[PDB]
């Protein structure tokens, strides 16, 4: 082991939900996404299986079978939150059209064209010095539409 | 600290007049407003963007051209540094400067002017869908803008002959209202982007984005504040650190923007706080002169630097002390037939014609050591046979003429084409190490005649060279060789290290081998005690025994009548005296016009073969010497020529001017007798070996005989490397190995004349016995006409 | 793959015009919808009566097949002879997912569609 050198960061959704197993379909299955660093390594690199039939293993605790192994290994780089990294890794696996796509992906070609489409229908928020909660709903025609155009081809 | 106004500005084209301007597209003084068609201003908004937008915003910051502080006060002057800044930096090509600043001087249109104009369509500059924010708020400011506010003016456009899209921000050093464009406050900041069509590139995001960053107060503050591009970097980094992205997610549009609010308001918390056959007679010698005599005005001003001067300096005495070593050499063989004046008056008066009409200007012409054998040789055979020598030359020169002529007219010099990387590798190195061999043998020779002893007699005489040992000769000529070595590397060195300015540094690196020999002769001349073997050129231009023959050998007899068939039979010696030149200036062509050596001006095989032949025939009926395009000289030539990029040949200083110069200075060498006889040969050692260990530079023979030392872990990334494997390298080149060593044993025998033969039976090596041991892919990474990857 | 390999046509329509993406988009199975879309499918295929391979899917609730027959193309607002588009059959038999998903691509505004079966057995 070893203390990270790069300076700690609390998680923001631990920040701002934490601080205070039945809605599982059945037939679903599981999703690992697994982070590290590792200084050792040279660069951040990314691992991407999917099983040819589900299996049951150690690593989830619950009766939820793996399809998909996600692996995000790399050493600490400026801009690189690896807890953010497995985030967005999980958050697009959690995606429809993403899924879908990953369940028949034959290749990474097809793999990275998903993800573009996910970042062409992502709305970036910039920061402002107001939040008025009103103009923000200014935005709710734009996420309709990136969403008619994710669902759309 | 002031607030802002921005403004989105497109370039496009009306449909009235077709004419380019820059339009009203988007303003920010609150939240975003979008202009859409019909000229009605959209609902306000918050300024969402796009993750490409702010992708490629951040990647041309980082490269961006930043002014800061400019003092002007009218757009044509930001427009005129901004474009200038631009070329200091690279960021465009001087030609597109101007296209530019005729874009960036249109007339800016805005939004009262659109219903008058009949309509306003998207354009893309020449050099000679709607938008979502329209599409989701469009289809159905003095007031709001407060009293101590400045704008921000964001010029976005489309400009096919850009290579890469360009980000130009210039901040004023006091508001502008500048008459161009017209704003309700006075301009500070000016964002310029502009660049081609690009994978993931809207420039309308990519302006909308800029626009928001600006609005944002942080940002506003920093880059008023910011003195460098890296401040503007730092506050877009903590900009995009704030920035938020919400994924494609099917939840209820309401609560999922809702649900934003708490994460926003922690993410801000801190923030705020030549070679083909042509089948015509004499083709190849006629497309030579189509070549290069185009280049003819460009080979005279291309010399006007002092990289050629200083290249003139190093070969003037790299072709000088050959020509009077040689001619010494010539005279104690033929009993001053042929002599050093002899040979100076040749290789001045070929040299001359060379650079003025060859092809390749490049070659250095003067007398080898082959050449130097045939002469011996057929001296003895005109000795023994009691025949005149001169005359006999006379007749060899005659058919030297008729040899060239039928080869031209044939294009025989097509034949070149066959001669590979392989014999030209195993030829270059061969006679950089003859050179090398040489030039210690010379320093061997000086310690054999003063050698080291504990008594020497001090009374010797000196005329005309030193008739017994002398105490510290030998010691100081080795010392002076190694110092003028030391010095002319050092200089090397130190024209491609980090010292001194730059411009400096290179000018000093020129002259690196004149400043050596320049230091070293001061050295030796400060020591008036000791001496040291000097220059010697002959009293006048005037032959050498002015009792053998004159300037002009009669062809059928000075003393006795030449017999008439020495005159049919000298045509195996002018047979012999063409394949030497022939081989020996063929291959010195192919040696120094390599594609990777970066002479893209041309070479003539047909031209120069013609020129070097015909000449030395010519030169045959004054009792001169015949010549070839040597190749340690020729090499060290485009060497001393060749300009480095910033490791990596950038060009080649091809002009005519230098071998011209080096042929004049040669001839007038002998005026100069008061400069040459305070030049030690000692000093001329050191610039020798210096030429003969620069000369291996380019070969791959070379290069791979030190990887016979090497692991293979560290051997470099080429592809002979990277595709074959290390054993069969090393055979490959312990197979040339063997070639050197068989071509080295031929040269130490009486049949040292036989050495080009030998040299192409390599020719039948590579194509014919190398493939059965070779697969082709290994032959084509290893014989490499240009070094490709296969 | 040995099917197609061979020559035979993708798209085949039966008495009624069922192609072999509407029974496979009916029966759930994507693999084969997106094995017959990479080889040149009709998505926007009709049968004698107007129903796509998306009336099928979203009419047997395949909110997959929806997905991937839209962004291959399927066009929603069609309607079939019956008068029914896509996201009505799905708001008819109130199948939610396939409905939440057609609700949006679809823009503003009792037969069932069942392709021919073989019930031969020995």
């Amino acid at each position: 082991p070893s203390q990270p050198l790069l300076p700690q960061h609390s998680s923001l959704e631990t920040q701002l939900f934490c601080e205070q197993l039945e809605k599982i379909p059945p037939d679903s299955e599981a999703t690992l996404v697994l982070v590290g660093r590792a200084d050792f390594l040279e660069q951040p690199v990314l691992g991407f299986v999917r099983l040819q039939e589900a299996a049951e293993l150690e690593a989830v605790e619950l009766p939820v079978p793996i399809r998909f192994l996600f692996v995000l290994l790399g050493p600490e780089a400026p801009h690189i939150d690896y807890t953010q990294l497995g985030r967005a890794a999980a958050t697009l696996m959690s995606e429809r059209v993403f899924r879908i796509d990953a369940y028949m992906a034959q290749s990474r070609g097809e793999l990275l064209h998903s993800l573009e489409g996910f970042l062409d229908c992502s709305l970036v928020l910039p920061p402002t010095d107001a939040p008025s909660e009103q103009a923000l709903l200014s935005l709710v025609p734009v996420q309709r539409e990136l969403l008619r155009r994710r669902y759309q081809s | 600290t002031h607030k802002v106004y921005v403004e989105l500005q497109e370039l496009v084209m009306d449909e009235k007049n077709q004419e380019l301007r820059w339009m009203e597209a988007a303003r920010w003084v609150q939240l975003e407003e979008n202009l859409g068609e019909n000229g009605a201003w959209g609902r306000p908004h918050l300024s969402h963007l796009t993750f490409w937008s702010l992708l490629e915003l951040r990647r041309v910051f980082t490269k961006g051209t930043v002014l800061l502080d400019l003092q002007e006060t009218s757009l044509a002057g930001v427009a005129n540094q901004l474009l200038d800044r631009f070329i200091f930096e690279d960021q465009i090509r001087p030609q597109d400067r101007e296209e530019l600043l005729r874009a960036l001087l249109l007339k800016h249109s805005h939004a009262g002017e659109l219903e008058a104009l009949g309509g306003v369509k998207p354009a893309v500059l020449t050099r000679s869908h709607s938008s979502l924010e329209t599409q989701l708020f469009c289809e159905q400011i003095l007031e709001k803008i407060p009293p101590d506010s400045e704008a921000t003016l964001v010029l976005v456009g489309r400009a096919d002959f850009l290579e890469q899209p360009v980000l130009g921000f210039v901040r004023l050093q006091e508001a502008a209202e500048l008459e161009a464009v017209e704003l309700p406050v006075p301009i500070r900041f000016l964002f310029v982007l502009l660049g081609p069509e690009a994978p993931h590139i809207d420039y309308t995001q990519l302006g909308r984005a800029a626009a928001t960053l600006m609005s944002e107060r942080v940002f506003r503050i920093d880059a008023y504040m910011a003195q460098s591009r890296g401040e503007l970097l730092h506050s877009l980094e903590g900009f995009l650190d704030c920035s938020l992205v919400l994924p494609p997610t099917d939840a209820p549009s309401e609560q999922a923007l809702l649900s934003l609010v708490p994460v926003q308001r922690e993410l801000l918390r801190r923030r705020y706080q030549p070679l083909q056959q042509t089948g015509q007679l004499f083709g190849g010698l006629v497309r030579d002169i189509r070549r290069r005599y185009p280049y003819y005005l460009s080979d005279i001003t291309d010399a006007f630097s002092p990289q050629v001067l200083a290249a003139v300096i190093f070969i003037y005495f790299a072709a000088l002390s050959p020509a009077i070593t040689f001619g010494g050499l010539l005279g104690e063989k033929t009993r001053n037939q042929m002599g050093v004046s002899e040979l100076l008056i040749s290789t001045a008066v070929q040299g001359i014609l060379f650079a003025l009409l060859g092809a390749q200007p490049l070659l250095v012409v003067g007398f080898s050591g082959p050449l130097l054998v045939f002469e011996e040789a057929f001296f003895s055979f005109c000795e023994t046979n009691g025949l005149e020598y001169i005359v006999g030359r006379v007749w060899i020169g005659f058919w030297l003429i008729l040899l060239v002529v039928l080869v031209v007219a044939f294009e025989g010099s097509f034949l070149v084409r066959f001669i590979s990387r392989y014999t030209q590798e195993i030829f270059s190195f061969l006679i950089s190490l003859i050179f090398i061999y040489e030039t210690f043998s010379k320093l061997i020779k000086i310690f054999q005649d003063h050698p080291l002893q504990k008594t020497y007699n001090y009374n010797v005489l000196m005329v005309p060279k030193p008739q017994g040992p002398l105490p510290n000769t030998a010691l100081l000529s080795l010392v002076l060789m190694a110092g003028t070595f030391f010095f002319a590397m050092m200089l090397r060195k130190f024209k491609n290290s980090s010292y001194f300015p730059g411009k400096l540094r290179r000018v000093i690196g020129d002259f690196g081998v004149p400043i050596s020999i320049l230091i070293m002769v001061l050295v030796d001349f400060f020591i008036q005690d000791t001496y040291t073997q000097k220059l010697s050129v002959p009293d006048g231009f005037k032959v050498s025994n002015s009792s053998a023959r004159g300037w002009v050998i009669h062809p059928l007899g000075l003393r006795s009548e030449f017999p008439i068939w020495m005159m049919f039979a000298s045509a195996l010696p002018a047979l012999l005296v063409f394949i030497l030149i022939f081989l020996e200036s063929q291959i010195t062509t192919l040696i120094v016009s390599k594609p990777e050596r970066k002479m893209v001006k041309g070479s003539g095989f047909h031209l120069d073969l013609l020129l070097v032949v015909g000449m030395g025939g010519v030169a045959a009926l004054f009792g001169m010497p015949w010549l070839s395009a040597t190749t340690v000289r020729s090499v060290t030539h485009a060497n001393a020529l060749t300009v480095m990029g910033k490791a990596q040949i950038q060009e080649v200083k091809e002009q005519r001017i230098s071998g011209l110069l080096v042929a004049v200075l040669v001839g007038l060498s002998i005026l100069m007798e008061p400069i040459l006889s305070r030049i030690p040969l000692a000093v001329l050692f050191g610039i020798f070996l210096y030429m003969g260990v620069t000369s291996l530079s380019g070969i791959q023979l070379f290069d791979r005989i030190l990887l016979l030392f090497k692991p293979p872990k560290y051997h470099p990334d080429v592809p002979y490397v990277k595709r074959v494997k290390t054993w069969r390298m090393h055979l490959f080149t312990g197979i040339q190995i063997i070639c050197l060593a068989v071509l080295w044993v031929v040269k130490s025998t009486p049949a040292s004349l036989a050495l080009p033969f030998v040299l192409i039976l390599t020719v039948p090596l590579r194509r014919v016995l190398l493939p059965l041991i070779f697969r082709n892919v290994e032959l084509q990474c290893l014989d490499a006409d240009d070094a490709k990857a296969t | 793959d040995v099917l197609i390999k061979h020559g035979v046509m993708v798209d085949a329509t039966t008495r009624m015009g069922y192609t072999p993406l509407h029974v496979a988009s009916h029966y759930g199975n994507i693999k084969l919808v997106k094995f017959l879309l990479q080889h040149q499918a009709d998505v926007n295929a009709k049968t004698k009566l107007g129903y796509s391979p998306l009336h099928q899917a979203a009419q047997q609730g395949h909110t997959d097949i929806v997905t991937l027959l839209l962004k291959n193309g399927a066009s929603p607002n069609e309607v079939s002879s019956d008068g029914t588009t896509p996201l009505a059959i799905a708001k008819r038999l109130g199948y939610i997912s396939v409905t939440d998903v057609l609700k949006v691509v679809t823009d503003e505004t009792h037969r069932m569609s069942f392709p021919e079966t073989v019930d031969e057995i020995l």
